[PDB]
């Protein structure tokens, strides 16, 4: 079948310049469209095509941004991004029927146009003096640079919110409804080492 | 370039039946192509010129002629509740709308106010978190350290698969030079006829 | 009690149906199917080709049924087509209707494309025999084929005029792509060419009519009904002369080439010459001049023999096919060009009719048995003629699924260009070169020894 295996993440700085490879197999390259996408949160926007056997073709958005290129002899289709800051995003490789203009099958890459790399903080927030049956803890992880998996001990009561940017670093915060509380305590992922885990007191 | 958009960005279906609208800027000429997105993974191609199925379930049909396209899924499973697209193929310029589906729950905020901790206070720091874990609808969140404030973060996750339920958590960043003001509330307003309030001395 | 005038005019006008429907879904089902449809053309070279391929198949089945039909109170022939015209027109109809289907509307059209060319098989296969019911002079049979012959060339006029200026009346939006990156409707267009249908299924029935009502059975009763076992011996027998062979393969790489032009020639006009607006009126000039150059090329054969025109006759388009791909898309030179293709087509489809008594009579005189041979000759280009333009048709759409053909577009990538381009301007040319170099391996020599063979048809 016809699949394109795209590149993993990626961390640019800046204003550094991005290359995505788009290895496509199952069809000829050189007789189809390849497109590129571009996912922002929720928003699909296309940044170009190109045409392995001849022409590339840009939003006039991104003339200048994006430049692309195919190398038939391997059968890959690349996508340079140039200055960033805004194009933190998820890049997608569609290719465009002969006939139509749709894109049937699909790629997917991300794109972190972000800097620094800090080792995560975690603060045990808890009640502030108050109970009736079941009772709110939490868990707020600051400042890292990565995608970390909050944990409890066997306990599938909780919310893990989206983490969010606050300036160049990300916040997350987990909650867990819980009715006793003999002992409960937070426990984060975060891979790239700095593994902490903190119990969660009274008051 | 045109200017194609999915109105209703969220749309409320349980099993009955979903009608997901598409409105083009120009007369594309029923060339309309219709993408299915799960979290994680690619669009996936569900309808091509219109009406035209690509190896996908039979309860997604589309209909439109011209400007009003129309997706219908009479058969919504829990696979079906994603997020779903409408491009167009008339035009050079390719264009998308977005638009999403969720299921129908009842109603009821919650809401509860947590103060910083003495590890965050030792270091430079003062974040109060306030949490509403399971709600329907779309929610508020006010901040009043005796005054409103505009320097708080909020997030929001999915739905919940077993509650249907929503949430969000609005983190109010607070350094301990300015950690004088009063007193912390946190109000939210829902569709309840009345706000939740939350405070802390 | 011979034939009447009238009765041998609605014989002939019978016999327009079959020629309207023809060039219509000759000249414009390639168009209506990749753009009016929105089919992928791999699904439309799979609909032309099974399309093309089951009247070919269907021609000598149907023959065999109407072999074996029994004579009723209407006659052998006029119950056939009794109950085959209100199926075909509404087969037909349903050709050029684009249904609401979510899935599969290539199912749709080869179902009624295929069950349209079964009813028109089972409508003209008895009329082709009708010739022979009417009457028993040979002298009224001949006046019958040449009123036939008349409203068929009348009828291929007709039925592309009305055709083309109905659906290029309605004019429709296109497809922009990337090539092109630096009021009317579709359903305007489909109902255009429902309306051009309904048209031509009321032309269908009208002719219905008047055949029915105009032309008798005569109740013929008279000499042998000869075998139907001996088909593949009279076959065999055919193909083992060599004048009538070389006429069989001539006529039909000619009439093959003529048949691809036919098929990739409005696709031609609409993106390599850029004449969406006007891709009709280029056919009805052809056709035009196809029906004025008949005449003319009578006159050629009665007066400068038969070989020489056979030589030029076919060969005439080559230059015009040459210039039509090596000029940059000028107005006058297409449509000069298309005064010479009509020309050539009137010539191609003109002159070995011409040729064919000449080889029937050397037949005679080569075997002195013969029942038949001409049915069988034309049978054998009939069936090879429909079976093989099917499959140039449907390689043709597929070629073009291949280069990238674009649904609709208002323009087209370097490679479709290329294969309309080669599919107008190197395969037919080849094609005719291919016949006449058959036609140039000819023993009898026009008339030098055929006319000789005339004698010996005087001597038996
Ligand atoms: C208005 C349109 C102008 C003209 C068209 C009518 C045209 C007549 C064309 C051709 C007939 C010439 C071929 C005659 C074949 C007779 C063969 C024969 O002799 O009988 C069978 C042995
Ligand atoms: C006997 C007559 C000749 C018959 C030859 C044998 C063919 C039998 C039917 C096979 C048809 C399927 O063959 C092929 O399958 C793929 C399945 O993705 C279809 O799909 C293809 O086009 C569609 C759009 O139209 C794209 O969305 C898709 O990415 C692409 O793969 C093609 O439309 C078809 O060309
Ligand atoms: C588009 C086609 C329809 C156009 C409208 C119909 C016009 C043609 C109708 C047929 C005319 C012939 O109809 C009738 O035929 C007989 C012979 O059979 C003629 O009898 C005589 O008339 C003419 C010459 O004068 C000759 O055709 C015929 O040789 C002769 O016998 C009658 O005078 C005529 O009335
Ligand atoms: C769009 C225009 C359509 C063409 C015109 C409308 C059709 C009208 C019928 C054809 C024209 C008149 O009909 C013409 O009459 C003459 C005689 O007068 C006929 O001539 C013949 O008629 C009959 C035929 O067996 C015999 O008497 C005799 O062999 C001869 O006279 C022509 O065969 C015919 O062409
Ligand atoms: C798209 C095609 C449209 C088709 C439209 C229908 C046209 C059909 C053409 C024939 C029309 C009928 O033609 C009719 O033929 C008969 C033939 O006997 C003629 O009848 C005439 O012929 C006899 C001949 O002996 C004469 O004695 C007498 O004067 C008269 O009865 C009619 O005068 C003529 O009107
Ligand atoms: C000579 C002119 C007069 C002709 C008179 C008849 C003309 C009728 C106009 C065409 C109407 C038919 O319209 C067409 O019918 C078929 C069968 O009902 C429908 O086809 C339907 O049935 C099939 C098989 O169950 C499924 O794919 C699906 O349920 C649906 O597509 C088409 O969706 C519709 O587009
Ligand atoms: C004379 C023999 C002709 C042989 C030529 C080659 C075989 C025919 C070529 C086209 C076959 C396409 O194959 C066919 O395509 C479409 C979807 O792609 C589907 O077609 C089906 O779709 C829906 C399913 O409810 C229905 O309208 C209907 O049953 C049928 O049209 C079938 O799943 C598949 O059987
Ligand atoms: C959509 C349908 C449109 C309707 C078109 C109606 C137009 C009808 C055209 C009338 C044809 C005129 O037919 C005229 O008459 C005589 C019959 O006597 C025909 O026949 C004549 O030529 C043939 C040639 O082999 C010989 O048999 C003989 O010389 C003579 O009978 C001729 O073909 C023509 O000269
Ligand atoms: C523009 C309005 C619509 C078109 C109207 C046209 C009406 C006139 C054309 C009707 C058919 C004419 O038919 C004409 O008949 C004469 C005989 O009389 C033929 O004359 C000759 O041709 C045939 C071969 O074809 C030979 O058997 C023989 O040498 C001779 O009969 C003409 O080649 C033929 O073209
Ligand atoms: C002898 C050949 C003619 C006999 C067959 C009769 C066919 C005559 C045309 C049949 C269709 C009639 O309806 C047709 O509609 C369109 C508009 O809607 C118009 O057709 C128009 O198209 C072209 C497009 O460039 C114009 O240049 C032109 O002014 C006009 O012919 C006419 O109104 C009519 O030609
Ligand atoms: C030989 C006998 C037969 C001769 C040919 C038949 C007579 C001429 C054909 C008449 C019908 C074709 O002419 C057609 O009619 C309709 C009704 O007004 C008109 O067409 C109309 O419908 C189409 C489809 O929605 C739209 O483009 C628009 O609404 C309008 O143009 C045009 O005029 C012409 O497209
Ligand atoms: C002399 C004129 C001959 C006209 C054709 C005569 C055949 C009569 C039988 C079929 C009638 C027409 O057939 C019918 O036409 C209408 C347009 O008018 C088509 O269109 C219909 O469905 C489409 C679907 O989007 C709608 O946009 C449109 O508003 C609606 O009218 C139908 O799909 C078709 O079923
Ligand atoms: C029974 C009789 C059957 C007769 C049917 C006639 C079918 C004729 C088929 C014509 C197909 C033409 O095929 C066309 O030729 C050109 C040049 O060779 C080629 O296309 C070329 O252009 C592209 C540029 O994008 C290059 O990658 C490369 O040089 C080549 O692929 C392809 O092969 C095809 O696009
Ligand atoms: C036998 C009679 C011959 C008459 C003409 C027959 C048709 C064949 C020639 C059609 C003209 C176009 O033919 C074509 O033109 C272009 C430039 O315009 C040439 O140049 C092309 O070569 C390369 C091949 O990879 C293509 O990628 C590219 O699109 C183009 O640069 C081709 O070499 C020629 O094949």
């Amino acid at each position: 079948a016809s699949k394109l295996e795209l590149s993993g993440p990626a961390e640019p700085r800046g204003s550094k310049s991005a290359q995505i490879t788009c290895k496509a197999k199952g069809f000829p390259e050189a007789r189809f469209w390849v497109f590129w996408l571009f996912q922002r949160a929720a928003a699909l926007d296309w940044p170009a095509a190109n045409f392995s056997g001849g022409p590339v073709q840009f939003e006039s958005r991104f003339q200048g941004n994006a430049s692309l290129k195919g190398s038939q002899a391997q059968a890959n289709a690349e996508l340079n991004i140039g200055a960033l800051g805004s194009s933190t995003a998820t890049y997608r490789c569609g290719w465009k029927l002969a006939n139509g203009g749709f894109f049937p099958s699909w790629g997917g890459a991300n794109v972190n146009g972000a800097a620094g790399a800090k080792a995560p903080a975690v603060y045990p927030v808890e009640i502030s003096g108050a109970g009736t049956g079941s009772v709110t803890l939490g868990c707020l992880v600051k400042g890292y640079n990565a995608k970390p998996n909050l944990t409890w001990p066997g306990a599938s009561g909780a919310l893990t919110f989206p983490s969010e940017l606050n300036g160049a670093l990300w916040n997350l915060a987990s909650a867990v409804t819980g009715s006793g509380f003999p002992s409960a305590t937070c426990a984060v992922g975060f891979g790239a080492a700095t593994d902490v885990d903190k119990k969660v007191a009274a008051a | 370039a045109l200017d194609i958009n999915s109105p209703e960005a969220e749309k409320n279906a349980k099993g009955a039946r979903a009608r997901i609208t598409c409105n083009a800027g120009n007369q594309v000429g029923s060339a309309v192509a219709w993408f299915n997105q799960r979290p994680g993974d690619p669009a996936s191609l569900l309808t091509y010129w219109a009406a035209t199925e690509k190896g996908v379930a039979g309860k997604q049909s589309a209909q439109g002629a011209s400007t009003k396209f129309s997706m219908s899924s009479a058969g919504p499973e829990a696979p079906s509740l994603s997020s779903y697209w409408c491009l167009l193929f008339e035009k050079g310029a390719f264009s998308f709308g977005g638009s999403k589906l969720n299921p129908r729950e009842g109603a009821g905020p919650q809401a509860s106010i947590l103060p910083p901790s003495a590890d965050l206070n030792t270091s430079g720091g003062a974040a109060v978190v306030c949490f509403l874990p399971n709600w329907y609808g779309n929610i508020t969140v006010q901040w009043k350290t005796e005054a409103p404030q505009s320097q708080a973060n909020m997030s929001w996750p999915g739905q919940a698969g077993a509650n249907a339920a929503y949430a969000m958590a609005a983190v109010l960043a607070i350094t301990k030079g300015d950690y004088g003001p009063g007193s912390f509330t946190c109000n939210a307003s829902n569709r309840g006829t009345g706000p939740f309030a939350m405070s802390l001395n | 009690s011979r034939l009447s005038v009238c009765s041998k005019l609605c014989y002939a006008i019978g016999g327009a149906p079959y020629q309207i429907t023809g060039c219509a879904i000759g000249f414009f089902l390639q168009i209506y199917l990749l753009d009016v449809a929105l089919l992928d053309p791999f699904y439309a070279s799979i609909i032309l080709f099974v399309g093309r391929a089951w009247d070919a198949v269907t021609d000598p089945t149907v023959g065999f049924l109407v072999s074996r039909t029994p004579w009723t109170r209407f006659g052998r022939m006029m119950p056939w087509i009794v109950l085959s015209t209100p199926f075909a027109v509404l087969c037909y109809f349903l050709i050029w209707y684009v249904p609401s289907v979510d899935q599969g509307k290539v199912v749709w059209y080869l179902i009624f494309y295929c069950c349209f060319q079964t009813l028109q098989t089972c409508f003209h296969v008895p009329y082709s025999a009708l010739t022979m019911f009417i009457s028993t002079e040979q002298k009224e049979r001949d006046s019958a084929t040449a009123y036939r012959m008349t409203v068929e060339v009348l009828g291929t006029l007709i039925g592309t005029a009305i055709q083309g200026q109905i659906v290029g009346m309605a004019n429709a939006p296109c497809i922009s792509t990337e090539i092109d990156l630096q009021h009317v409707s579709l359903q305007d267009l489909r109902n255009a060419y429902m309306i051009a249908s309904g048209v031509i299924c009321a032309i269908y029935v009208v002719c219905a009519v008047v055949l029915f009502l105009g032309v008798k059975e005569q109740k013929d009763t008279c000499r042998v009904r000869t075998e139907p076992m001996s088909f593949f011996q009279g076959i065999c027998m055919v193909m083992g002369h060599g004048p009538y062979a070389k006429l069989v393969m001539g006529f039909l790489f000619t009439s093959l080439a003529f048949m691809l032009l036919e098929g990739n020639f409005a696709l031609f006009c609409i993106y390599n010459l850029g004449f969406r607006n006007d891709f009709q009126n280029v056919l009805l000039v052809i056709m035009l001049s196809a029906t004025l150059a008949i005449p003319f090329w009578q006159w050629f054969l009665t007066k400068f023999g038969k070989k020489t025109a056979v030589y030029i006759g076919t060969t005439s388009v080559v230059p015009f096919l040459i210039s039509v791909v090596l000029v940059p898309s000028s107005l006058a030179v297409t449509y000069i060009a298309s005064f010479a293709a009509g020309v050539s087509v009137a010539a191609a489809f003109l002159l070995p009719w011409s040729m064919l008594p000449d080889v029937v009579d050397d037949f005679k005189v080569q075997n002195p048995e013969s029942q038949g041979h001409e049915a069988i000759f034309y049978s054998f280009y009939v069936f090879f003629t429909k079976f093989a333009s099917g499959v140039s048709l449907g390689v043709s759409t597929l070629s073009l699924d291949f280069a990238g053909y674009v649904t609709r577009g208002c323009t087209q990538p370097g490679e479709v260009k290329l294969t309309l381009k080669i599919l107008v301007s190197a395969a037919p040319i080849v094609l005719i070169i291919i016949g006449l170099l058959i036609f140039i391996s000819y023993p009898i020599n026009e008339e030098k020894r055929q006319g000789n063979r005339k004698l010996l048809n005087e001597q038996r």
